[PDB]
């Protein structure tokens, strides 16, 4: 039995105010530990750039992984190209889903290949979409530029539309200045 | 938020699917070869009326095919198919430097507004110290 | 099996900030508020706030609660024998108001 | 010409063996158990309703029985758990001494029948009456 939580770090017995008066000195002057004046410059980047935590492993730059990477069948591989390889898999989905009907009004023992064969449209089409994501992340992004945009824009219009308001009302103190003269 | 509801539209597919699975598995009947057999029913089976049973089936075709339509609408209405990475960039490239100068011309906007304000302002302040000058 | 490195346990202890429970387990203990190194170390670890050091986080509401500690931090002064006043009531206000920040960034979750 | 996934012409579906859409009773020849407990014969005429209890099978044995021996009754017992209990030379050799040694439970010293006389001659006079 032990505590709930993990404790602090040892590297905390370090940070005492001699090295902190000695790291600009050894500023002046993944880590090979060689003296305690190590610990207070920030450790870099791993070299691997695979580092584990929480019980799994992120990167500096994640990368979408292939399914043939991943152990899985990548069906079809400047996004047009994409868009109609969605648009058969989709048809094919459909295709596939009533030869799935087919098979168990005829025989409902063979639809176990079926099956796999739905499951791989399915991860094709998923992995489709999370391939187009960061092109639909950077038209997010565009999109929030543009409204940006159109809210500076719309403090534009609101802007001239007070101020036609102010010049009308200005003609109409004119007009009845000119007529109390 | 279009790829979220083509994902919600997926899934409702696949719910869809197994709906009218678990429907034409469980509400099914109990069909004659010939009029000699003898028909029986049981009370822990779910028998339905055959007419309305095939108007069931009719609608679950027809709503998995109309959201059929409503998914191949959505796809043709996916935020950029013909504009690469590249043409993204070339986008928001331009867009910063569109933002940049339009917070300049929202500078002099702001600036224009400030010249009508103490235009304005002034008139005002004019137009009370004369009649305080006048009054009193 | 490497060890683990100073990066991934800072990282691991400054992303656990997120988590009221971690914290006010944390500052129940009267020898690590009263500690003049964790105090420290609580100065030392505004260098996640700056990138490329920030990319790594995940969920930066830790970053928030680690801004958000520092400032009852100039209020106290350390003397010589190292009791540090003004941290005798700041784990109080952190059981107070323990559920209405997490409940806060739940709702901004939302 | 567009190919589709998973469509694929050479590929072929047969039905189930055997085939529920036909009636499977002919098809593994059972039709002769069926009319036998039918309970309408298959020309319009109804079948006889058979008997709730196996009265009409030992309708043939004369005997002091009137009731039927059920579990609730009291007059039987729970016999299906003995029942359901299971343990060169020639086959006619082989198959003597299994017959044998079914036999051997069968004679004396396990049936010694001097006691039987002596032990049922114990029997006095007339039957008591309870």
């Amino acid at each position: 039995v032990s505590s709930l939580y993990p404790p602090p770090p040892p590297y905390v017995k370090f940070f005492t105010q001699s090295n902190l008066e000695k790291l600009p000195k050894y500023k002046e002057k993944e880590e090979e530990i060689t003296c305690a004046l190590d610990y207070l410059i920030p450790p870099p980047m791993p070299k691997n750039q695979q580092y584990r935590a929480f019980g799994s492993i992120w990167q500096v730059k994640d990368q979408l992984p292939d399914l043939e990477s991943m152990g899985l069948t990548q069906l079809y591989k400047n996004y047009q190209y994409k868009i109609q390889e969605l648009r058969k898999l989709l048809k094919s989905l459909l295709l596939n889903y009533l030869e799935l009907i087919g098979v168990l009004s005829i025989n409902p023992d063979m639809y176990e290949r079926k099956v796999e064969n739905i499951r791989t449209i399915l991860v094709n089409i998923h992995h489709l979409l999370n391939e187009y994501r960061p092109h639909q992340s950077r038209e997010s992004l565009i999109m929030l530029l543009e409204e940006q945009l159109e809210y500076k824009r719309g403090e534009i219009r609101e802007i001239e539309q007070v101020c036609k308001q102010v010049h009308d009302k200005l003609t109409s103190i004119q007009d009845t200045l000119r007529t109390g003269s | 938020d279009r790829l979220t509801q083509l994902q919600i539209c997926l899934d409702q597919m696949t719910e869809q699917f197994c709906a009218t699975l678990n429907y034409i598995d469980k509400n099914h009947g109990f069909e004659r070869l010939t009029v000699n057999e003898p028909q029986m029913s049981d009370k822990h089976a779910t028998v339905v009326p055959p007419e309305e049973f095939s108007n069931t089936i009719d609608e679950l075709s027809t709503d998995i095919i109309l959201k059929t339509r409503q998914i191949n609408k959505l796809i043709d209405s996916l935020p950029g198919v013909d504009v690469s990475a590249e043409e993204q960039l070339r986008k928001i490239d331009m867009l910063q430097k569109k933002l940049v100068e339009v917070e300049d011309e929202k500078i002099e906007a702001i600036k224009k507004k400030e010249k009508l304000l103490r235009h304005v302002d002034s008139l005002i302040e004019d137009f009370v110290d004369g009649i305080a000058n006048s009054k009193k | 099996n490497p060890l683990p490195t100073r990066f991934e346990v800072e990282l691991e202890f400054i992303q656990s900030l997120a988590n009221i429970q971690y914290v006010t387990y944390l500052l129940t203990q009267q020898q690590i508020w009263k500690s003049p190194n964790f105090k420290n170390y609580l100065k030392y670890l505004e260098y996640w706030c700056n990138p490329p050091y920030s990319q790594c986080i995940v969920y930066p509401n830790c970053l928030f609660i680690l801004k958000l500690l520092n400032g009852f931090m100039e209020s106290a002064i350390v003397n010589e024998d190292g009791l540090l006043e003004g941290l005798d009531e700041l784990p109080k206000i952190i059981q107070l108001q323990g559920p209405q920040w997490m409940n806060e960034m739940v709702e901004r979750w939302a | 010409p567009s190919y589709y996934y998973y469509v694929d012409p050479e590929t072929t579906y047969t039905y189930q063996q055997p085939n529920p859409l036909q009636d499977l009773i002919s098809v593994y020849g059972l039709d002769d158990i069926s009319r036998q407990v039918a309970r309408t014969n298959l020309d319009g005429t109804k079948a006889v309703k058979l008997r709730k209890s196996y009265k009409n099978q030992i309708a043939d044995l004369s005997g002091k029985f009137s009731t039927i021996p059920t579990r609730e009754n009291g007059k039987g017992g729970q016999i299906a758990h003995i029942l359901f209990q299971n343990n060169n030379m020639s086959e006619q050799q082989w198959r003597e001494q299994l017959r044998n040694r079914d036999i051997a439970l069968f004679q004396p010293p396990n049936f010694d029948w001097d006691l039987c006389s002596s032990v049922l001659s114990q029997f006095e006079r007339s039957y008591p009456s309870e």
